[PDB]
RNA sequence: AGCCAGGAUGUUGGCUUAGAAGCAGCCAUCAUUUAAAGAAAGCGUAAUAGCUCACUGGUCGAGUCGGCCUGCGCGGAAGAU
């Protein structure tokens, strides 16, 4: 949260090695090296495990390569591995489709290192639930 | 609750009734019980604003004529063919 | 340019006229003459027609003879009594409507 | 009505002499003399001027709002003075001034020489820029329109003469 | 198109469109379209206005048709002399007087009711106006 | 500019004005919305 | 009605997805932080957008907004000696 001039976020997955057909040169025209993307991303993110896709800011003006720090993934990507079905939209409102419990996506939503809206824990519980029910799921909470 | 100012009609027939419509008025009648029918003239613009509410046709109306409060209820209303206007209204003593 | 010319596209099949037939007559040559009354447009000789009954097309073809009385005029306007007959059409029934339509070519360009 | 009700104010040094419907306004930079419509009545009192309608006229208040706005622009005109900055854009567009006449080349076969009427004076600090200045809001607007009248910008690129506050919104070249 | 399935007689006289209308208010639905002007409404005209109101609202509520042609109107073709019997029925029309409700609607908002009847009103030959369900 | 009997406000940026004895539509946003003989 | 600002978070919204991060597509049209800000308004991008709007704060300080009934007018309204 600063200003314009190079601030962009796009990816396919954390587990990927940045191949050409999924993203390649279609990530954009910057000047920052695409080989060096596999250095500072592969300093922190790869260190333990890489389950989910993660976006990030650029913040570069005059000096060589990207100087950014990685942040947390979205909530939509948490609806595949640790919740249930990956996509299965089909016809969302013609039936109940799938479901999520109150205990599910509670401890997973709070895995975010350092980013929130408001100090209240009860507020942030159902904030991350907002990305859920967009695919026409049922609420059992 | 609903107060309506009224006056006794001097003349009768369509000739008088059509003259009242040009002057922003309209004819009316109050009947029922032992009391005989009374011919009544009412203001177009005053009654048009009151009838817009749904409580006009449901609740009891107190007509004031010659210094006399008579309680009546609305029975039938002859509306104008195409314009939002009135022709004649039937009142019942209650 | 050589390629653009090669193209042969006609994009218009607009009706020239629409007519309803009544009181069929018999002819030796075409086998039938269907009396008609044009409700809209102008009926022409060599322009193709679409014969339909109850919104579905019973038969299709191109007019061979357009004849009113003994005049045999090549053109009939709307709301003027008209006469019609065609070869290879066996059954004439009242209430159906014949749709005549002109054929035009839009032309094509390469790109 | 809402304009005319507000009293306009004259700064220090501004002399206002009212012989009749004609109103002479003078100050630091130049002197102007307009003529009122005759429907309006103007009152001079203290360090301000006030406007309003007169009896026996249909227009009434609507003309008093103009008479204020004309005389209000004269007060800023005689003291402060207005400015109109019109920049040229594109290839082969240069601007200069020689005395009272402005010599402009807008890619034509011959140079365009525009005469400045009244006491309007201009200067070109940059070759692609023209800065007009004058004590009349009427003439500075009209003279600025005459420069833009020679070359009206086509909005595919945005070349030609434009105002400083104006915005030229371009579009694409379609497809073959 | 609206037309009679059967009739006792094939043709009808010209008649007149004199006198006033009967149905001052909407009995069936909630909102509707009233005829201000005086004239007639053909089968194609009645069909065309019904499509435009239904097309704007897509598929919701319900539409009642208070009018119906009922009257066979003949025409005489070109290049034909006068007399020699009466013509043939090209179309059906309804005699519309001032006060007739032409169309009706229920189970929608009042905002969309104005839009649907305004588009329907333009197809009609005669002048029309919006009307509301009056109690009693 | 289009010219026709009826004139209507197409977008919010359009404006109806009266010049001489003819009604016009002035739209700064979209020049296609210009109209005459209203 | 002008003028000085803000214009967000779930959220780059899951998605029959090459690419979508609002838009011809998909669907519900729910849900945090907040003075107020829509999975939505658009001239409209190679994707980020650049920008402006609904909505809201400050400034200014008294009328303002548009339906109904109705008089007289306006455009629509171009022909040949």
């Amino acid at each position: 949260a600063k200003k314009v001039q190079a601030y962009v976020k796009l990816q396919v997955a954390a587990g990927m090695a940045n191949p050409s057909p999924p993203v390649g040169p279609a990530l954009g025209q910057q000047g920052v090296n695409i080989m060096e993307f596999c250095k500072a991303f592969n300093a922190k993110t790869d260190s333990i495990e890489k389950g989910l896709p993660i976006p990030v800011v650029i913040t570069v003006y005059a000096d060589r390569s990207f100087t950014f720090v990685t942040k947390t993934p979205p909530a939509a990507v948490l609806l595949k591995k640790a919740a249930g079905i990956k996509s299965g939209s089909g016809k969302p409102n013609k039936d109940k489709v799938g479901k999520i419990s109150r205990a599910q996506l509670q401890e997973i939503a709070q895995t975010k290192a350092a980013d929130m809206t408001g100090a209240d824990i009860e507020a942030m519980t159902r904030s991350i639930e907002g990305t859920a029910r967009s695919m026409g799921l049922v609420v059992e909470d | 609750m609903f107060t309506i100012n009224a006056e006794v009609r001097k003349e009768q027939g369509k000739g008088a009734s059509r003259r009242l419509r040009a002057a922003n008025k309209f004819p009316a009648i109050i009947y029922g019980g032992k009391e005989a029918p009374l011919a009544i003239e009412l203001d177009h613009d005053k009654v048009m604003n009151m009838q817009a509410k749904a409580e006009f046709y449901s609740e009891v109306l107190t007509i004031v004529v010659d210094g006399k409060e008579i309680k009546v209820k609305a029975q039938d209303v002859q509306r104008h063919p195409y314009k939002p206007k009135l022709q004649h209204i039937d009142f019942v003593r209650a | 340019a050589a390629m653009s010319g090669m193209l042969s596209p006609e994009l218009k099949q607009q009706i020239i006229g629409l007519a309803e037939v009544r009181d069929v007559f018999k002819s030796p040559k075409f086998g039938a003459i269907a009396g008609c009354m044009v409700t809209e447009g102008v009926v022409k000789r060599h322009n193709p027609i679409r014969v339909l009954r109850d919104n579905v097309v019973i038969y299709e073809g191109e007019l061979e003879s357009l004849r009113r009385f003994k005049d045999d005029v090549n053109e009939v306007r709307n709301g003027m009594e008209c006469g019609i007959g065609v070869k290879n059409y066996n059954d004439v029934r009242t209430g159906d409507v014949i749709e005549v339509f002109e054929i035009i070519e839009i032309q094509r360009t390469i790109a | 009505s809402r304009v005319a009700k507000a009293p306009v104010v004259v700064p220090a040094g501004v002399d206002v002499k009212i012989n009749g419907q004609v109103i002479t306004i003078k100050g630091k930079n130049g002197e102007l003399t307009r003529t009122l419509n005759d429907a309006v009545e103007v009152k001079h009192a203290d360090n301000t001027l006030t406007f309003g309608p007169r009896d026996g006229y249909a227009d009434g208040w609507a003309q008093a709002g103009t008479a204020r706005a004309l005389l209000n622009s004269m007060v800023i005109g005689v003291t402060e003075g207005f400015t109109k900055k019109l920049q040229l854009v594109g290839v082969g567009y240069r601007a200069a001034v020689k005395g009272n006449v402005i010599n402009l080349s807008l890619g034509f076969s011959h140079p365009v020489d525009h005469q400045l009427p009244a006491g309007i004076t201009a200067e070109c600090p940059t070759q692609t820029e023209i800065v007009l200045k004058g004590a009349d809001k009427q003439v500075i607007g009209q003279v600025a329109a005459d420069l833009r009248a020679y070359r009206r910008p086509e909005p595919y690129k945005g070349k030609g003469v434009r105002y400083a506050d104006e915005v030229v919104r371009t579009k694409e070249a379609k497809k073959k | 198109m609206l037309q009679p399935k059967r009739t006792k007689f094939r043709k009808m006289h010209k008649g007149r469109n004199r006198g006033l209308a009967q149905g001052t208010d909407v009995s069936f639905g909630s909102f509707g379209l009233k005829a201000v002007g005086r004239g007639r409404l053909t089968a194609r005209q009645i069909e065309a206005a019904r499509r435009a109101m239904t097309r704007a609202v897509k598929r919701q509520g319900k539409i009642w048709i208070r009018v119906f042609p009922d009257k066979p109107i003949t025409e005489k073709p070109l290049a034909v002399r006068m007399g020699k019997g009466k013509g043939n029925v090209e179309y059906w029309v309804a005699l519309i007087q001032p006060g007739k409700v032409l169309y009706e609607m229920d189970g929608v908002p009042e905002e969309l009711a104005r839009e649907a009847f305004k588009l329907a009103a333009a197809k009609l030959p005669i002048k029309t106006t919006f009307v509301t369900k009056t109690v009693m | 500019m289009k010219v026709r009997a009826s004139v209507k406000k197409l977008c919010r940026n359009c404006k109806i004005v009266k010049r001489d004895g003819v009604i016009r539509v002035i739209c700064s946003a979209e020049p296609k919305h210009k109209q005459r003989q209203g």
